[PDB]
Formats: C-alpha cells, sequence, structure tokens
RNA sequence: GGAUUUUUGGAGCAGGGAGAUGGAAUAGGAGCUUGCUCCGUCCACUCCACGCAUCGACCUGGUAUUGCAGUACCUCCAGGAACGGUGC
C-alpha cells in the first residue's frame, strides 16, 4: 500500500542538506554525537564532520572534525540545525 | 522386598501438581529407604506413596529437596539428621502416619526451613495441646493441618510448658 | 463419579499457589497427584479441581475427606461431574439397580459400575422400564460399590442404590 | 532476505524501547528489510522525564529489542 | 566373496548365483527384523520357525491367511477384521436362539435363563 | 584458510578454554565444527569467582569464547 | 536451512507465549506476529522490563534479537520436531 | 580456491593486519589487544582473515583488585585466539 | 557432526548468555542453534549482597522454552531421560 | 556466509561517606616473635540521605465471595520491610 522512506533516504536527504545533527550511542545514553555527515555509502556506516562529543551528566564537549563513528553504535538522530 | 535404584531411576522425576521435579514410586510397599541420591540434582520430591518405611530415616544429601510423600507409610518415629540433608525442605508430608507421642518431634524443630508440613491421622493429633506442642517447636512454619499458624497459638505454645 | 475430583468450600483470603500446596500434600496420601485446576477468577472463587489416577481414588479422598478442616472452614471434596483434559486426551456379586434411569448412558452406566475391580456387565431391563441387574466379576466389589451407591447421585434428579440381589 | 511485518503498524504511533533504556515515541514511517523502523514526529525520552521532539528518527533495529503500540491500526 | 554354500561348501560360481539371485533381500519384520536371502527360501520361511515363533508372540496364529504380510501392523488389522468374520460367521446361541417369556415379549436364551434362573421364569 | 581450521584438528585432544563467562576450564572436547563448536567432556570449569564444576557431556560454544590452549605435544606447523 | 527452532517459534506464535529479552524486557502475552528472525510482535501482553511493575501493554514489537528466551505452549511437547 | 588464497595472502600481507603478517614472515611475538582487558604477549603461529591468532609463548596478564591491582601473570607456552575476543593486534611492544 | 544429537531429550542444563544454568529436556538443535528445552526451568544467583547473608537461587520454570541462538554459553547433561 | 535480529561478542569494572565502635583462632608488613603503634580486603549495630521510588509475592489481624474450569497474577484496610530487578 504505502511506500517505504528508507534510513538510507533519511541520511540521504541529511547529508545533501549538509545539515547538523546529534546522534544517540549504544549502552551509554548519556553522551551524543553533535556533528554534521559528509557522505555515506550502502552500509550506514555513519561518517561525520567537525563532530563533538556531549556528555549529558558532565556537560562536556569534545570536539574531532571530520571524525568516523561506527556503523552499529549508531541508533538515531535530532537535527539540531 | 528390596527396594532399590531400580525403582528410584524408573520413578516418574517431572512436573508436580504446583509445577516442581516430583519422583513418584507409588506401588511398592518399598520398607528399604537407600539408594536414593541417583537423582542426580535434578529433584526436589521424593515420593514413596504405598510404601512401609519402618519409620522415617534413610535419605540422601539433598540439599534441593522441595516436596516428599511419606505418606500411607509405616512411620512410627522421626530419625535425626534431617535437616542437613533437606535444607531446601518445606514438604515433607507424612501424614497417615503413625507418630504417637512427642517424644518423636526431637528432630522436628531443628530445621530452619520448615513452613509446609503435614503429620495427619496419627496418634499424635487428638491429644491435648499437640498443636501447641508443634507451634510451639516450628517457628518458620506457615503451613500447619492446612490453615494458618497463628500469632496467638505461637504465645500459647512459648508460655506454657516452662 | 469421576478422577477428576472437586475440592472446595475453604477460605479465599488463602492463595491459589500455596493451597495447591496443601492440597499436594493432603493429596498424594488419598491418590495420585496429576494436576490441580485451580481457578482464582470471581466466578469459581474458593474452589479447585484435584485430577487423581483412580476414580475410586478421587471419590475416596471424596469419602475420607468429606468434610477435612483446612483453610479458614471444612473443606469437601467430592467426585466431578465429569473429568479434566489431561484425563480426556489420554453383598453378592449381582444386584439391581433400582431407580435406574430410562435416560442413562450405558458408557457412563459402564464407567460406573466399573467404579469397582472390573464389573461382569451391566443390563439395563428393556421390557418394564426403569430397572436394572448389573454383575461384577469381582463380587466384593460389587457389594462395595453397591452399599456405597445405596442412595448414589447419577442424573442428579435421582439415588441411583444397588442392593444385593435376592434369592 | 524477508522485510518485517510493520505493514499494518505503519503510519501509526508506536513507543518504542532501544538501547540505552531510551524509548522513541513517534509514527512507523520507513523501514528496510534491515528492520531499520523510521519514526518521524518521534520524541525521546531519556532516563528521567525529560523529552525531546526529534523531527524525523530513522531507528536502526541496531538496538530497539521493544516497541507498544497506541492503536488497532 | 560372501559366495553361499554348496553341499560341498564351496563357492557357488557365478551364472549360478545370479540365476538363484541372492542379491535380493527380504524384510521380514515378523522374524526379528530377520532378512533373507533367496526368494524360495524367503517364502518356506513363513512356515519354518522363526516366523512361527513370531506369530505365537505376535499373538495372532501362524495360520496361511497372513503368510506373505511381514509387517506387524498390517498383521493385526488384517487378523483384526479376520476375527470379526469368524465371529460373525460364528452361529452364537446366545445372541440368537432367543426366547419369548411367558408373557407374550421375548428375550434371547441368555436374557431368559438369566431372570429364569434368578427367580421369575 | 583460517585458524577455526586449525582448532579443527583437536580430537583426543587435551585443551583449555577460556571461555566468555569469565569461565577457565581444562577440557578433552568431543568434537568440533567449522563454527569453533567444541563440545567439552570430563571438563573443570570456573567462570569468574567459581568452583571447580564438572562436565561429563558438555557444549562450549563458539563467538563465546575467547582463549584455546592446545597439548603440549602439539606440531604448530603440523596442526595449521 | 530451515530451522525446527523456527518451526517450534512458529508453534509458539498466534497465542500467550511469554517472551523474556536481554535486559529483563519479558513479555508474557499473545506472541502474534514471529518471523523466523524474530522480531516477535506480541499482543496484549504483561511485560515486565525485569522492574517488578509487570504491566500490561498491547500489541508489542520485541524483538528477539535481544530475546533470552521464549515460554511457548505447553500443549505441543509432542512436536513434529522432536517427536 | 588458487587465486582466492593468493588475494587472500596479498590481504593478509599488504592490508591492515601487516603486524600479524610480519609477525608470521618475521616471527615476532606480538601484542593482541583483548577487548576485555587481558594482555596476551607471545608470537604468532597461525593467522588469518579474522584476526584468528595462535601465539605461541603466551602469557596472559591482568589487573587484578585483590588494594591496588597487581599483575596477575601466567604463561602458558602455546595457545589459540580467535578475533572476537581481540580489540587489536600490534605488531611490537617495547618488552 | 552434531555432537549434541546424542544427549538431547534428556534434562540438560544449557547455560545462559548472563550466567544462569536451565534444567531443560532439550529438543533439538539448528545452524544458529536455538534451543527448544521442553519441562524447562532456570534458577540464577539470588546475591546477598554481603556475606553474613549468604547466596542461593529462586526457582523459575518456564515449561517449554524457545531460547533464542544468543543464549547457550554451554550445554550440558544435568537429568537423565524420563 | 566476522557489518542493524541470534555463533568472531559492549566486554570489562567498581559498590556512597564516618565515629577513642569490634571479630581474622589456622593467614598479612615494618618497627627485627610476646606486648603495643600505624597500615593498603568484609560484615553486626548506630549517624546521615534504614543507598533513594515503583511493583510483585509473602507474615499480621479484620474483612467479600459457596462458586464449575483449565491460570502471566486475582479481594479490601493497615503495618513491616525477611526477598527480586527497573531509572539515579
Amino acid at each position: 500500500q504505502k511506500v517505504m522512506v528508507q534510513p538510507i533516504n533519511l541520511i540521504f536527504r541529511y547529508l545533501q542538506n549538509r545539515s547538523r545533527i546529534q546522534v544517540w550511542l549504544y549502552e551509554q545514553v548519556n553522551m551524543r554525537i553533535e556533528g554534521c555527515i559528509i557522505g555515506f555509502d550502502e552500509y550506514m556506516n555513519l561518517v561525520l564532520d567537525d563532530a563533538e562529543e556531549i556528555h549529558s551528566k558532565t556537560k562536556s564537549r569534545k570536539q574531532l572534525g571530520r571524525i568516523m563513528l561506527k556503523g552499529d553504535n549508531i541508533t538515531l538522530l535530532q537535527s539540531v540545525s | 522386598v528390596k527396594l532399590t535404584a531400580e525403582l528410584i531411576e524408573q520413578a516418574a522425576q517431572y512436573t508436580n501438581a504446583v509445577r516442581d521435579r516430583e519422583l513418584d514410586l507409588r506401588g511398592y510397599k518399598i520398607p528399604v529407604i537407600e539408594n536414593l541420591g541417583a537423582t542426580l540434582d535434578q529433584f526436589d520430591a521424593i515420593d514413596f506413596s504405598d510404601n512401609e518405611i519402618r519409620k522415617l530415616d534413610g535419605f540422601p544429601l539433598l540439599r534441593r529437596l522441595k516436596t516428599l510423600l511419606v505418606n500411607n507409610n509405616r512411620i512410627c518415629r522421626i530419625g535425626e539428621g534431617l535437616d542437613q540433608a533437606l535444607p531446601c525442605l518445606t514438604e515433607l508430608i507424612l501424614t497417615n502416619n503413625s507418630l504417637v507421642e512427642l517424644g518423636d518431634l526431637d528432630p522436628l524443630a531443628s530445621l530452619k526451613s520448615l513452613t509446609y508440613l503435614s503429620i495427619l491421622r496419627n496418634p499424635v493429633t487428638n491429644k491435648k495441646h499437640y498443636r501447641l506442642y508443634v507451634i510451639y517447636k516450628v517457628p518458620q512454619v506457615r503451613v500447619l493441618d492446612f490453615q494458618k499458624v497463628k500469632l496467638k497459638e505461637r504465645q500459647e505454645a512459648e508460655k506454657m510448658f516452662k | 463419579p469421576n478422577h477428576t475430583i472437586y475440592i472446595n468450600n475453604m477460605n479465599d483470603k488463602i492463595k491459589k499457589e500455596e493451597l495447591k500446596r496443601s492440597l499436594y500434600a493432603l493429596f498424594s496420601q488419598f491418590g495420585h497427584v496429576v494436576d490441580i485446576v485451580a481457578l482464582k477468577t470471581m466466578k469459581m472463587r474458593g474452589q479447585a479441581f484435584v485430577i487423581f489416577k483412580e476414580l475410586g481414588s478421587s471419590t475416596n479422598a471424596l469419602r475420607q475427606l468429606q468434610g477435612f478442616p483446612f483453610y479458614g472452614k471444612p473443606m469437601r471434596i467430592q467426585y466431578a461431574k465429569t473429568d479434566s483434559d489431561i484425563i480426556s486426551k489420554m453383598p453378592n456379586y449381582i444386584l439391581f439397580l433400582n431407580n435406574l434411569p430410562e435416560e442413562t448412558n450405558e458408557m457412563m452406566l459402564s464407567m460406573l459400575f466399573n467404579q469397582f475391580p472390573g464389573f461382569k456387565e451391566v443390563r439395563l431391563v428393556p421390557g418394564r422400564h426403569d430397572i436394572a441387574f448389573v454383575e461384577f466379576e469381582n463380587d466384593g466389589q460389587a457389594g462395595a460399590a453397591r452399599d456405597a451407591l445405596q442412595g448414589f447421585k447419577i442424573t442428579p434428579s435421582h439415588a441411583m442404590k444397588i442392593t444385593y440381589a435376592k434369592k | 532476505a524477508h522485510p518485517p511485518e510493520l505493514k499494518k503498524f505503519m503510519d501509526k504511533k508506536l513507543s518504542l524501547k532501544l538501547n540505552g533504556g531510551r524509548h522513541v515515541q513517534g509514527i512507523l514511517r520507513g523501514f528496510d528489510p534491515f528492520m531499520n523502523l523510521v519514526i518521524d514526529e518521534c520524541v525521546e525520552m531519556a532516563t528521567s522525564g525529560q523529552q525531546n521532539n526529534i523531527g524525523m528518527v530513522v531507528i536502526r533495529g541496531n538496538s530497539i529489542i521493544m516497541l507498544e503500540a497506541l492503536e488497532r491500526v | 566373496k560372501n559366495l553361499p554354500l554348496g553341499w560341498d561348501g564351496k563357492p557357488i560360481p557365478y551364472w549360478l548365483y545370479k540365476l538363484h539371485g541372492l542379491n535380493i533381500n527380504y524384510n521380514c519384520e515378523i522374524c526379528g527384523n530377520y532378512t533373507y536371502r533367496g526368494p524360495k527360501a524367503f517364502q518356506r520361511h513363513f512356515a519354518e520357525w522363526r516366523h512361527a515363533h513370531g506369530m505365537r508372540c505376535l499373538g495372532i496364529p501362524n495360520t496361511a491367511h497372513f503368510a506373505n504380510v511381514t509387517q506387524i501392523e498390517d498383521a493385526v488389522s488384517l487378523w483384526a477384521k479376520l476375527k470379526l468374520q469368524k465371529a460373525s460367521e460364528r452361529w452364537q446361541p446366545d445372541t440368537e436362539e432367543e426366547y419369548e417369556d411367558s408373557s407374550g415379549n421375548v428375550v434371547n436364551k441368555k436374557t431368559y435363563e438369566d431372570l429364569k434362573r434368578q427367580g421369575l421364569l | 584458510m583460517k585458524l577455526v581450521r586449525f582448532l579443527m584438528k583437536l580430537s583426543h585432544e587435551t585443551v583449555t578454554i577460556e571461555l566468555k563467562n569469565g569461565t577457565q576450564v581444562h577440557g578433552t572436547i568431543t568434537g568440533v565444527d567449522v563454527s569453533m563448536n567444541t563440545h567439552l567432556k570430563a571438563v573443570k570449569m570456573t567462570l569468574k569467582n567459581r568452583e571447580p564444576v564438572q562436565l561429563e557431556t558438555l557444549s562450549i560454544r563458539g563467538n563465546n569464547i575467547r582463549y584455546f590452549i592446545l597439548p603440549d605435544s602439539l606440531p604448530l606447523d603440523t596442526l595449521l | 536451512s530451515i530451522g525446527v527452532p523456527i518451526k517450534v517459534l512458529h508453534e509458539a506464535e498466534g497465542h500467550i507465549v511469554t517472551c523474556e529479552t536481554n535486559t529483563g524486557e519479558v513479555y508474557r502475552g499473545k506472541l502474534i506476529e514471529a518471523e523466523d528472525n524474530m522480531n516477535c510482535q506480541m499482543s496484549n501482553i504483561t511485560v515486565t522490563y525485569r522492574d517488578g511493575r509487570v504491566a500490561q501493554l498491547e500489541q508489542v514489537y520485541i524483538r528477539g534479537s535481544k530475546i533470552r528466551f521464549l515460554i511457548l505452549p505447553d500443549m505441543l511437547k509432542n512436536a513434529p520436531m522432536l517427536k | 580456491p588458487e587465486e582466492l588464497q593468493k588475494r587472500e595472502e596479498e590481504e593478509f600481507n599488504t592490508g591492515p593486519l601487516s603486524v600479524l603478517t610480519q609477525s608470521v614472515k618475521n616471527n615476532t611475538q606480538v601484542l593482541i589487544n583483548c577487548r576485555n582487558n587481558k594482555k596476551l604477549l607471545g608470537r604468532v603461529k597461525a593467522f588469518d582473515r579474522h584476526c584468528n591468532m595462535v601465539l605461541e609463548n603466551v602469557k596472559e596478564m591482568w589487573t587484578e583488585v585483590p588494594s591496588k591491582p597487581v599483575n596477575k601473570d601466567r604463561y602458558i607456552s602455546k595457545m589459540f585466539l580467535r578475533g572476537d575476543s581481540v580489540i587489536v593486534v600490534l605488531r611490537n611492544p617495547l618488552i | 557432526s552434531s555432537k549434541m544429537l546424542q544427549h538431547i531429550d534428556y534434562r540438560m542444563r544449557c547455560i545462559l548468555q548472563d550466567g544462569r544454568i536451565f534444567i531443560g529436556t532439550f529438543k533439538a538443535f539448528d545452524k544458529h542453534m536455538n534451543l527448544i528445552l521442553c519441562d524447562c526451568d532456570e534458577f540464577r544467583k539470588i546475591k546477598p549482597k554481603n556475606s553474613k547473608q549468604a547466596e542461593r537461587e529462586e526457582k523459575r520454570v518456564l515449561g517449554l522454552v524457545l531460547l533464542r541462538g544468543e543464549n547457550l554459553v554451554s550445554m550440558t547433561v544435568e537429568g537423565p531421560p524420563p
């Protein structure tokens, strides 16, 4: 009936926007990855730009630049800009 | 008649009524309490329905036991080393038995795990202050003659017979 | 009669699992424990059934525990009207059944007459209605179940009683 | 090689438990045979009662071990 | 070479072995899963002992009617219908031979004597 | 090639397996398949802070194992 | 190839079962739609989240990747898988 | 098979696992870094794609808190390792 | 080989992802080897959080459990076949 | 056939502070055994912030139901926390 909006479609529209989002992680919901994705592949192993670790409890942000986070330790993201 | 590990391994070790591991040996009149630990740590209930066991004795080291049927037996007394061989024991149902005098209640109190007990149909039943002796000697008990124990009964049973 | 025995008339402030443990301890003696069908919903509260190995076992737990004290009120046990799902998936020798139904099913009549050590056969007098003659391959069995059936209920609209056939 | 059966649940509301004990409350919107159920109007629910609307969450089945229903669909 | 015996206890030559067709084995379930080489050998076995025993312990006589039925569930259903037919064609006076009481209504031999000697007829 | 096939050179072989739940056991395993599946036997096993628990026929998993120790009379190049 | 485990899951789907997940998320209810990848859809379930407030929800999507176990029909003990 | 194992040697040798490739062609004693914090030091005798390496002169050490953690240390010469419990396989430690 | 295929149908203590022991009368295997344990129970450590309180295990029974493939740490025999 | 659902793993780890409070017989170091001083692993009592809430089972007495059906688990009030894991 209704057609599929792929998660790769989400990531592709985000990258085309070159937008800044914060992403969730595994077994630790305290930390978020705040940055923009540069490109992609068929694998959804998230590559990132100007990213930083942002802690909930600690309240700090440690920046990496164009970082390549793991693909399996992704959960989702919120587009903040 | 020889009661062997034949009749203990061929015994039924499977889901009981309250969904526990029970091992029935009904229909033997087995008077010999031997060769039992070959339940192999996968059993909690040992049942000897239709037995003539000269008294209450003869079990192996079962740190797991959770029910035992020694009813319709020839229980006259009560043996000593019951607790270290049944620390997980709450159900030692010895009704239709032939315990007589409160000297058959000497090892009854040394267990810390007794709550669900039955010694029904014994001449220790209609004797005066018999349930009083029971409610004195059994601290952690909760199921006695299939009706709850009472704090009033415990007060009576501690206070009397000083 | 039934191997599924009704056990009820106890308290409700008692738990289903706890009363099940009590019933197991007090039922492995008079019969075998196959399964305790216990429902504590309101439509059937304070009651359960134990499915014993033998129908005479269940009715004998009923006739010995005919009001045995337990759990807030002397519990009453009888046979059931039918049998449980486990067992569902599984003085003389001859005696005239008076108040013998012109309606009874010969199957249930046979399970009644063979409650005892196996009966020989039941012969529901097919002339002038309301009579039967049943013989048992064990005369002690016949007399036992016929005396315990003096005034027995089957299809409770009547009492089906069997006495020693005359000379 | 078989797509998942979110078919009558699509375009409907689910409250999901993903790893980190987190919850994503949202609409079933998009997926793959990888079960990557993507929730728009999806909001996070933390350990504390704090909740932020995330816009459009493409929440991978990499972690989300639960999700309950808001309606019958 | 598995070559079967002759009277003088040697191999049997090959064209002769082929003629006798020993290669073919017959799963006789009645005989303790015995299995036979040689076809007429197989057949005579049905009256040989091992088959006789098999039958006795099966609970069904070694009458011809089952010979060449080797599976035991087939045997029991066969002998089942056979039993039914033997009981049918038997004339049993108990259920057939029938007696009117004096009262103008009829019963069988059995019930007639039953109520006769238990004090009415 | 893989060293899964090197561990396939183990039957009637005295080995020692340190498994995933802090386990360390001595074992003559029963038989090992291509996915490391090596079922233990007469094995004395001790997980994290444990006892010498005995298993006469036990089935030690694959990816839920950590380290394996082969016999001492075991030629390595001949085993891989 | 095809798993008699999956045949067991198919005989356990549709009615009251009780799945038990990784962190203690255990859902006892109608395990309606389970696909051989085990992403079990439960219906009218009572799930504990190991929290001891084992509360009743409806039509949950409990993945089987975290599923520690799954209590199935106690009536199919005579399965065609084992027999 | 044949061309596949050719490319396989080329992959283990001129790829990321060059550390273990040199541990095998050079007979180096290399630090296999566990994901579970148990440091085993020793050679590499059998090695392949998934980081499955068999180590000789194996010595396992842990930070064991009885306090201030001590280096629990033992040395089983021959012992195998699968690549799942491994986080790294480093050619050269300073010891 | 199918090693367990001889030891099935008996009450076998299967080990967990979290260190329990569950004696189910095991049935069958797979390529993922997901367990179908019939007449199956479980028991795990009732941690006292202390030493003057001692450690036990509270009894849990699932009956027949379809333990997903990610479970087994081991499979040993704790009950002969009934 | 080691990449988002099962078998090449996110596994490991550590229990919140203190009082001239205390036990280590056979087991810790130095002051070179005994005596005594200080020092890096727990539990019992007590102070905080009974480490904090939920719920479940139970012990206590009162309290509603007499009833036939195959159970995650079925009363209500009130106390206590003997026990379990969920958020910090």
